[PDB]
RNA sequence: GCGCCGUGGCGCAGUGGAAGCGCGCAGGUCUCAUAAACCUGAUGUCCUCGGAUCGAAACCGAGCGGCGCUACCA
């Protein structure tokens, strides 16, 4: 048995200019990370960067203010659920 | 006033690994207090503070915080310390940290006694920490040895036995985990297990019930390594004593 | 200061005040929350009525008043067309709150 | 040791477990955020004021230590539309029951019915209906419900199945319930001489039905553990316990004693003659409706190569239909069934994701 | 009940004197402006309560919550 709802944290990270960054915390480690990053890069105008945390956690970077759009994209391309998302900041 | 150096001799040696608590930044670097050797002031000249150019000074070094360091220039006459942070090799760092920790622990030991009775601190230092160091190298090692088997305290006498007793108490029952997984599914299996436990627990510790097949006992340790010898005995009992019952038991 | 100080902002002068009178509804003109701020002067803005619409910036505010996401806005709907509509007046946050309190706009969206 | 096995069937949250708590005191532990999930268990002593629950008459009238009539046991089922498969299972141990309807909710509620007809189907004919939550209703409401009840209890087999309204929350009127259950749920004779046979529904546990076990007998469990085959497990009765008190022997009525593995297994005399079938001959009948859910859609006749839950004894097994005649179908099973006698069974189908009781019959060898 | 996390906010780690890292919010500084880049934070002593010992969040207990073991213990 596996938990259906895990806390995925889409945070506000301050990027160059008045612009921001979609940073994802608490990523499910089941699918290939690099592949997902590549997919994300392809779909938007973003660059994918992964910051590694020991034992559990990987910070996934996507340059820009999308949030909802990103979530929609994730929903469209299988690998991540609908309920797992949380917007953090404002 | 409380003072006196961490090690045996008054003055630091060349290429000695230290840990430095940052006081204030000036021009050369910082007038730091060396926490591996007394509290004598020295400096890290702006060239050997970091391996690479890091621009920021108050994030990689930080005022109030400790830094892994090495002593470069020493002048055995009055008191100067030319110091480095860069010359400390990869790894090595861990060792230095450990040493620092040991030193801190040693320091912690030597103040309670003073508090209890005043009397000159230098004398106290002489009669507790130095002879052992001279014999071996570091006081923490000596302490460890004592803990393992009490013989280093017999060498040089403490001011009173009370202090020694207190130290012993501080050092001291230590809980060691012992898990038993009995392969039983029968109705009268639990009872059998209990019976087995009662023949092994007696004559010397704290048995906790988690499940019918799983039983978790905590064994007491008086001198830290005394708990391993009891565990071994218990294990032996499982293989030798529990044979008349015919209950299959497994150890994790 | 307006946005970013600049050498090239002192040749403008803005006059409206924070303590300005709030504008009410008209005929062929109603209130919208902004769905998503689009490009090239276009903007996707869901009306408080119950129609999706496509909103468009018409002059005036094109450089003077900058806008963001999820804002209460006066939209004069096209009388001849319907799908394309135009933004007339941006409402302040305080202003929006006051409107909400009044109950002039339907209570469905948050500031 | 307890004489008899009384079941407490009924819809969900009508308070079945709560009524068990006003009668015995015992809770089923709970499940603590949900509700009863395993069959709950509890016992009690019934004495009577000639001149009760504890050897004490000085509660009403006066002192003369009430005379002990018997010690009974209950089986708290759950109530949830889906725990159907266990409650079925549980009935196999019952010697009678008590239908807890809720006084403040629409009388024939899905599970209430599902249960009721299960009862009239398996054979549990010694029934007492009970109107529970009357402590939260209008003195009119509880009588009109008594009407709908007195009217349901008509065409059906339920002549004078009395209906004793209670308050399981404030333990009110329970003593007239004890008088009902002291009249109508009589304690069946059981020839001991018979083959020692018993059903299992927990293990960390089960009920005897025919025969009697004694401390230190040699015993086996069927079908037992599997390999794919299924072999019997032998052991010696290390001990016998009812409630918290130990006994040297054990006889029908009551429950006796890892996770609950040998669930749906049975225990008999070592060196005894019982079939461990893989394929079985059921004779059978259907309901005309699917009484249970919260919709009454009419029962489709059995098509072969269909998967159906065969509830036999305490066990709950799944199986596929190889033969479809008038009232004799032949079934192929995943997990073997030890058929101790001739027997009763209960047959279900996955109607809309959740399984549903649809018909019954008799095992045949 | 056991084990770790017990915060100065989240998320990561370390045990006997030294306010531990990454992010976030709150605020500053630098630049005409924002971001990066920088510092300072907030319940003052790192679960609740007190003690042995000057002390400490760390040593010890009674008392709570999340999961790593249990399976409902008549
Ligand atoms: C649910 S097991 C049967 C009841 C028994 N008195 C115990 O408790
Ligand atoms: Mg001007």
């Amino acid at each position: 048995e596996t938990a259906t709802s895990n806390y995925i944290h889409i945070r506000i990270q301050q990027r160059n200019g008045r612009k921001t960054l979609t940073t994802v915390q608490g990523v499910p480690e089941e699918y290939d990370l690099k592949r997902i990053l590549k997919v994300l890069k392809k779909d938007f105008a973003c660059n994918g960067n992964i910051v590694k945390d020991p034992e559990m956690g990987e910070i996934i970077q996507l340059q820009g203010d999308q949030r909802a759009k990103v979530c929609e994209f994730m929903i469209s391309q299988l690998g991540l659920q609908k309920k797992n998302i949380k917007i953090h900041g404002f | 006033t409380s003072h006196c150096r961490f090690y045996e001799n008054k003055y630091p040696e060349i290429d000695d690994i230290v840990m430095v608590n940052v006081q204030q930044i000036a021009e050369m670097g910082a007038y730091v207090k060396l926490l591996e050797y007394d509290n004598i002031e020295g400096m890290i000249l702006l060239s050997e503070l970091s391996r690479r150019r890091i621009r920021s000074i108050q994030k990689l070094i930080r005022v109030g915080k400790n830094d892994v360091a090495v002593v470069l220039r020493v002048d055995k006459e009055k008191g100067y310390i030319d110091l480095s942070k860069r010359r400390v090799s990869s790894e090595d760092i861990i060792k230095c940290e450990e040493k620092y920790q040991k030193s801190k622990t040693v320091h912690s030991i030597l103040r309670y006694c003073a508090e209890k009775f005043q009397i000159p601190l230098e004398e106290l230092y002489k009669t507790i920490a130095w002879p052992l160091s001279r014999k071996f190298g570091h006081a923490y090692e000596a302490f460890k040895l004592s803990i393992i088997d009490e013989t280093v305290w017999e060498g040089i006498e403490p001011p009173s036995k009370d202090v020694l007793d207190e130290l012993k108490n501080y050092i001291s029952a230590v809980k060691i985990r012992a898990d038993v997984e009995v392969s039983c599914f029968s109705y009268e299996g639990i009872d059998a297990i209990k019976d087995a436990l009662k023949s092994a627990e007696d004559m010397s510790v704290k048995v906790k019930l988690v499940a019918a097949p799983l039983y978790v006992l905590t064994t007491q340790a008086l001198d830290k390594q005394k708990g391993i010898e009891q565990l071994e005995s218990a294990i032996e009992k499982i293989t030798e004593v529990i044979t008349k019952y015919g209950g299959v038991c497994n150890i994790t | 200061n307006t946005k970013g100080g600049k050498k090239g902002r002192r040749g403008k002068n803005d006059s409206d005040g924070p303590k300005r009178e709030l504008i009410y509804k008209e005929e062929g003109q109603e209130y919208a929350q902004i769905t998503k701020m689009l490009g090239n002067g276009r903007v996707e803005a869901s009306c408080f009525d119950g129609n999706k619409r496509m909103a468009h910036i018409r002059g005036k505010l094109r450089k003077k008043v900058w806008m963001g996401q999820g804002d209460i806005i006066l939209v004069s709907l096209r009388d001849f067309q319907d799908d394309q509509c135009d933004v007339v007046h941006k409402y302040n946050l305080d202003e929006a709150r006051t409107l909400k309190n009044q109950g002039e706009l339907p209570e469905n969206a948050k500031i | 040791q307890a004489t008899i096995n009384i079941g407490t069937i009924g819809h969900v949250a009508h308070g079945k477990s709560t009524v068990v708590r006003a009668i015995s005191g015992v809770q089923t532990v709970r499940l603590e955020r949900n509700i009863t999930i395993k069959l709950g268990y509890a016992n009690a002593k019934i004495y009577k004021c000639q001149e009760e629950i504890s050897p004490k008459c000085q509660r009403p009238g006066c002192p003369g230590r009430y005379k002990l009539v018997r010690h009974v046991s209950f089986v708290d089922c759950p109530g949830h539309d889906i725990l159907m498969s266990t409650m079925l299972s549980g009935a196999a141990v019952m010697d009678a029951a008590l239908l807890l309807i809720a006084g403040n909710e629409s009388c024939p509620q899905p599970q209430t019915s599902e249960h009721l007809a299960a009862i009239e189907i398996m054979k549990l004919k010694h029934v007492i209906i009970l109107q529970n939550k009357v402590d939260l209703m209008r003195e009119e409401s509880a009588l009109e419900h008594q009407k709908s009840i007195l009217k349901f209890i008509r065409g059906t087999i339920a002549d004078g199945a009395p209906i004793v309204p209670i308050s399981a929350q404030l333990k009110y009127n329970i003593d007239a319930v004890n008088e009902f259950i002291v009249k109508t749920i009589p304690v069946p004779p059981r020839d001991f001489m018979i083959s020692p046979r018993l059903i299992v529904i927990r293990s960390f546990g089960g009920s005897i039905l025919n025969g009697v076990f004694k401390l230190g007998d040699e015993i086996e469990i069927r079908p037992g553990i599997v390999t794919i085959q299924c072999k019997p497990i032998f052991s010696n009765i290390v001990s016998l316990f009812a409630e918290q008190n130990d006994l040297k022997f054990a006889v029908p009525g009551g429950l006796i004693g890892r996770a609950d593995r040998l669930v749906g297994q049975v225990v008999g005399a070592k060196g005894h003659l019982p079939n461990i079938y893989t394929d079985i001959e059921i004779n059978y009948f259907l309901l005309r409706r699917l009484l249970g859910v919260k919709k009454q859609a009419k029962v489709r006749k059995l098509e072969p190569n269909e998967v159906l839950m065969v509830n036999i004894g305490s066990t709950a097994t799944g199986a596929r239909v190889v033969a479809v005649k008038a009232d004799m179908a032949r079934l192929q099973l995943t997990s073997p069934a030890c058929t101790e006698i001739n027997e009763k069974i209960a047959l279900s189908r996955r109607i809309e994701k959740h399984w549903r009781l649809i018909g019954w019959a008799t095992i045949k060898k």
